[PDB]
RNA sequence: ACGAGACUCUGGCAUGCUAACUAGUUACGCGACCCCGGUCGGCGUAACUUCUUAGAGGGACAAGUGGCGUUCAGCCACCCGAGAUUGAGCAAUAACAGGUCUGUGAUGCCCUUAGAUGUCCGGGGCUGCACGCGCGCUACACUGACUGGCUCAGCGUGUGCCUACCCUACGCCGGCAGGCGCGGGUAACCCGUUGAACCCCAUUCGUGAUGGGGAUCGGGGAUUGCAAUUAUUC
């Protein structure tokens, strides 16, 4: 019964979007699922150099990359959440079943 | 309490500004006169907010210099205290007067400046800032490279300054600059 | 609502040139920059070296 | 210094044109007429250009006008 | 500059005026006796010790850095 | 996968492969 | 004879066993979150990755 | 038989201490150990200016426990002061009448602010070309 | 008692070099070549010497132990990995080669790489670097 | 009553040190003369009987935080390598040193070993140290 | 029409709002000692989000008052308050014969191509040292050094397609640098409650080129590597 819906996006409206897609549509086939955990942000950082070459003022670019990732639990076996899961997916999220 | 919030174990009340010009720019009383130098800071936000910083919190921040003492306030905290509780023993007089007294006959009445060099007269602010800075500057050469310890050289210095005594690094600097000043006025 | 296209390189000589063509509106500026103004370069080789294309 | 630019000025003068009697003294009442009134993409802007339908509203009970 | 040499245990005259003036001071530090004895600080940080077993000098409060020392009370 | 590739390198991998 | 005389000076190390996964050269590389790409191309193709600069 | 419970939090940096002020005899325990044994002790009259403003009559039925975390050695010194002061505040506005709880915000604002309202400044980001934020390498000229 | 002691030796010859007796024991010891700030607060750790006074007071005869303990290391259970002299080329056997003959020792060992012509040797001949430093930017103000 | 908290820890560890002198049964190893404490130290402890005062004080570690190891315990005895010319660094502490403390008290039954790895305290070794802060208590009454 | 601005990120607050065995807290049963009671980052749990994580909305405008401003535009104060000028990013027109052909399987032309300027292997060299410059690091000590004792961080990284080189707990042996079993983790789960330094508290040291300073230098022990000498590091 333990099934945990892993959402993990880098964007933020896509992953709130398909996230309160699993809630709220999933309000009236009176399912028992378990509010939304957020996972603290991974902003991943590479700091390179603009220049080519070695000339001119040291100026550095800052690339960032916030990754985020969200849990949805529920007591109920697999079949009754996978009607849920597999209609409207977004490419930009990956959704990863955890039965076990 | 509210009978009188004493300086750790030292007056509030009976330290006189006994000169009728820098009684705006000395914070020793009534509303600033706390349990501690050490403040939350925020006196370095606008322009005259500086005035009103209790001159214990003055003397503290100005001892930390020449790079290796940088940011040590709890250092300083208690050379003030040890410096404090030397002159009491040296004196016979509440520190904070002897402080109050050393402030006001070290800060100089007139200096030059490049107009061409002509003598004009100083701010009360300025007054008190060259007063505590040449003081902390005296007791911090005074301790280099000597037995003689921080607290010890900086108690002389204040003993010194509030006398007129003119073994004062801080007198000697400032009768200076008002000959120097006197030259070319 | 406007474009900017930029050729750059040779041009008939052994001193380079740039020939740009401007019309209506375009921003440089701002975050806008990336949702507004679609930006492409190519290469291209022509026999005297490469011809840069820049499309706004 | 606070000086509005061209933008919020040209926005706010066009909304009292229209809807002057809706309009009041205080701020926050007329942030929420310049909401439904204005399409704005940006809360710093509709509470830039709030404040000076404020300002122009206050000097029109004065007397004339710029136009 | 000019060399400063001092003693490392006391002299009869040495312990003969710290017996004599440091309990009649009213600043009794060990940074002042090495000054005015010519002994070193170390030396003090045993004398001004073995004058509080002896009982002469009260001291007014003890941190790693510094200790201070004062005359008798009267009454 | 038996090797696992962790999520700050998932999202990496897919965008190499898109470029 | 020279078929001993390829890579038989043993390469699991250092700068000479790794380089760039676009040109192959050796230098300005970023072996972070498992790039392995030289800094030059990173910069052009940070876009089109997912990287984005903010700050 | 109700609980007369209050939980206030205050920070000064990335110290952050929130006391969990309850209705007892008199306890302010920082972390397990109390107040007269928490190093500094130099900045211990810091932590006794809450007390020494109000006396102990208004810290006659409270047992303020504070847990602190984050930050320095003096950046949770002004955490815990903070918190201790804004708790009793918050204890005495719910369950005690306002008046008395507006006499004692007179005295803990007027003092510090920082006692009462918490210090908005964290630290800055390093911009490169220079070891700190606001401050350049040598410029080497020739 | 407390005053300064008599039969008071304020210079002390120990294995030919005069030390001054105004200093804390271990730290009186440094001025010969072969025992630093380690090897002294040992060596008198082994023998139940008070490390409290000068070595002004201390008896003539109480330190004929010391010198014993200072020439002899392994005799008195010093560790094996405490002597600067292991497992050498020539003897084999560990010692602390002390002021004189550490002196020789370097110079046995320079004139071993020496006379071989290694390039180690040829560096401490020429007065070069050996331990394969930048010399182009250092050793101004000692040569020429 | 009183506890080991509300007591000055810096007096406990010395009043504590005192009492296991008393007691000396605590299986001191015989390197004490010649070992240097921490790979950044520079002189020996100046306290002729230093190890009296570390089996005083890794209780105490014990006591409050349970489950320190001999890494850990290692980790909580650190500083300041000076390095004389380049940077100083953090230097995390020797192992066999505060390993033959945890040796050492655990021949005495006064710290014991557990479920988690690492070492902890004993039922009895709590009563064995809040009666040290019993002393101390009224020592400054 | 562009640039400035507006914009995006970040920081400050929110007892109000949404949600949490990969975050806690309060209360409760149990367990330990405790001289009716305290501490517990000791075990387990029925509420709740003050602490934590990241969502959505609000919140701040020169808006209120007072001056000055012909006088709009505005300026300076003061109240109220989490802020009454946070910090970045992005960034026009026109140029410089700046720098890069040693980032490119982007590159015209010139020169090579079995006499190699292609390609790999074995060694050396970029470090060589009478000198001259630039960026740095440690200091010249007592506001200090050495030795003990005490109490708190926040940004990140991690088992790599190539790809081994991860991160490391716990317990033994070793003075130490290290070695050996036995785990955990593809990570708000483990390292980790990241017990960081300085500062604080107590000891010795005493103006001496001293226990300031630690360059050069001799001897010995492991680690990485196929290989360390011109010494990888420790």
């Amino acid at each position: 019964h333990r099934i945990r819906i892993t959402l993990t996006s880098r964007n933020v409206k896509s992953l709130e979007k398909v996230c309160a897609d699993l809630i709220r549509g999933a309000k009236e086939k009176n399912l028992k699922v378990k509010g939304p955990v957020r996972m603290p942000t991974k902003t991943l950082r590479i700091t390179t150099r603009k220049t080519p070459c070695g000339e001119g003022s040291k100026t550095w670019d800052r690339f960032q990359m916030r990754i985020h990732k969200r849990l949805i639990d529920l007591h109920s076996p697999s079949e009754i959440v996978k009607q849920i899961t597999s209609i409207s997916i977004e490419p930009g999220v990956e959704v990863e079943v955890t039965i076990a | 309490t509210p009978d009188i919030k004493l300086f750790g174990k030292w007056s509030t009340d009976d330290v006189q500004i006994n000169d009728i010009s820098l009684q705006d720019y000395i914070a020793v009383k009534e509303k600033y006169a706390k349990y501690l130098p050490h403040s939350a800071g925020r006196y370095a936000a606008k322009r005259f907010r500086k005035a009103q910083c209790p001159i214990v919190e003055r003397l503290t921040n100005s001892m930390m210099m020449h790079g290796r003492n940088n940011g040590k306030k709890l250092m300083t905290v208690r050379i003030v205290k040890h410096a404090f509780e030397i002159i009491h023993l040296l004196t016979g007089e509440n520190p904070l007067q002897v402080l109050v007294n050393a402030i006001i006959n070290s800060g100089p009445r007139e200096d030059s400046t490049r107009i061409r060099r002509q003598a004009v007269d100083v701010s009360p602010l300025r007054r008190v800032n060259q007063a505590i800075w040449l003081l902390c500057t005296g007791a911090r050469e005074a301790a280099f490279r000597n037995i003689k310890t921080i607290a010890e050289c900086l108690a002389d210095e204040l003993i010194n300054a509030a006398k007129g005594s003119s073994n004062s690094y801080a007198i000697k600097k400032k009768d200076e600059l008002e000959r120097v000043a006197k030259s070319n006025r | 609502k406007g474009c900017e296209v930029v050729v750059s390189g040779k041009l008939r000589g052994q001193r380079a040139k740039s020939m740009k063509f401007v019309d209506g509106l375009m921003i440089h500026s701002g975050d806008p920059v990336n949702y507004y103004v679609d930006t492409a370069v190519r290469h291209v080789l022509l026999r005297q070296g490469v011809l840069g294309i820049k499309v706004k | 210094g606070r000086v509005r630019t061209k933008t919020v000025k040209k926005a706010a003068r066009v909304i009292i044109e229209k809807y002057y009697t809706r309009l009041g003294n205080d701020f926050h009442t007329n942030k929420r007429v310049c909401e439904e009134i204005a399409i704005i993409p940006s809360k710093k802007l509709r509470n830039k250009i709030a404040g000076y339908v404020t300002h122009l509203m206050k000097r029109i009970q004065r007397g004339p006008v710029r136009g | 500059r000019d060399k400063l040499n001092n003693l490392v245990l006391f002299d009869k005259a040495t312990y003969d005026k710290l017996c004599k003036e440091v309990p009649n001071y009213k600043l009794i530090t060990p940074a002042v006796v090495s000054e005015r004895l010519k002994i070193r600080g170390s030396l003090a940080r045993a004398a001004l010790q073995e004058l509080l077993s002896k009982g002469l000098i009260k001291l007014v409060s003890k941190h790693r850095a510094q200790v201070i020392y004062t005359r008798n009370t009267k009454g | 996968m038996a090797v696992q590739i962790s999520k700050k390198r998932k999202f990496v991998a897919d965008g190499i492969f898109k470029a | 004879g020279h078929q001993q005389l390829y890579w038989s000076h043993p390469r699991k190390f250092g700068q000479g066993s790794r380089s760039c996964r676009v040109c192959s050269n050796r230098h300005g590389l970023i072996r972070k979150y498992g790039l392995n790409m030289c800094r030059q191309c990173f910069r052009q193709y940070a876009k089109d990755i997912g990287f984005i600069k903010l700050d | 038989g109700p609980l007369q419970s209050v939980q206030v939090f205050g920070r000064k940096k990335t110290a952050t201490a929130v006391a969990h002020c309850k209705r007892g005899n008199g306890l302010i325990k920082v972390n397990g150990r109390p107040l007269e044994m928490i190093e500094p002790r130099t900045l211990q009259y810091k932590l006794l200016e809450p007390v020494l403003l109000l006396g102990k009559e208004r810290f006659a039925g409270v047992d303020i426990r504070v847990r602190v975390k984050g930050g320095g050695h003096v950046a949770q010194i002004y955490a815990i002061r903070q918190s201790i002061s804004k708790a009793l505040v918050a204890y005495y506005q719910k369950y005690v009448d306002e008046a008395s709880k507006k006499e004692i915000k007179d005295i803990l604002i007027q003092y510090d602010r920082t006692l009462l309202v918490a210090d908005p400044r964290r630290c800055e980001s390093k911009k490169f070309g220079g070891p700190g934020a606001r401050a350049r390498y040598q410029k080497s000229y020739r | 008692s407390l005053v300064i002691p008599e039969k008071f030796q304020h210079i002390l010859r120990v294995l030919n070099t005069n030390i001054d007796g105004r200093r804390k024991i271990a730290f009186a010891i440094t001025a010969i070549k072969g025992v630093g700030r380690r090897y002294a607060h040992v060596v008198l750790r082994k023998a139940d010497i008070d490390l409290t006074k000068r070595a002004g007071e201390l008896t003539e005869d109480e330190v004929e132990r010391v010198i014993t303990i200072m020439q002899n290391p392994r005799q008195y259970k010093i560790p094996d990995w405490f002597l600067n002299r292991q497992k050498d080329v020539k003897d084999g056997k560990y010692s602390q080669v002390l002021a004189n003959g550490l002196d020789n020792k370097l110079r046995e060992d320079l004139e071993r790489l020496k006379k071989i012509r290694a390039h180690r040797g040829l560096r401490h001949f020429w007065g070069l670097r050996v331990r394969g430093q930048h010399t182009k930017t250092t050793g101004r103000r000692g040569r020429t | 009553g009183v506890t080991v908290k509300d007591v000055n820890q810096q007096e406990f560890v010395r009043a504590l040190a005192a009492f296991l002198k008393k007691s000396g049964k605590l299986k001191v190893p015989e390197w004490v003369d010649t070992v240097k404490l921490a790979k950044h130290k520079e002189l020996a402890p100046y306290d002729e009987n230093w190890f009296y005062t570390r089996a005083a004080s890794t209780a105490r570690h014990l006591y409050l935080r349970g489950g320190a190891g001999v890494g850990s315990m290692t980790k909580i005895y650190g500083g300041r390598q000076r390095n004389g010319v380049m940077p100083s660094h953090f230097s995390r502490g020797s192992k066999s040193v505060a390993r033959r403390v945890l040796q050492a008290l655990e021949g005495l039954k006064m710290v014991e070993k557990d479920q988690d790895w690492g070492r902890k305290l004993t039922p009895q070794g709590q009563r064995d140290l809040d009666r040290i802060a019993g002393q101390v208590a009224a020592a400054k009454k």
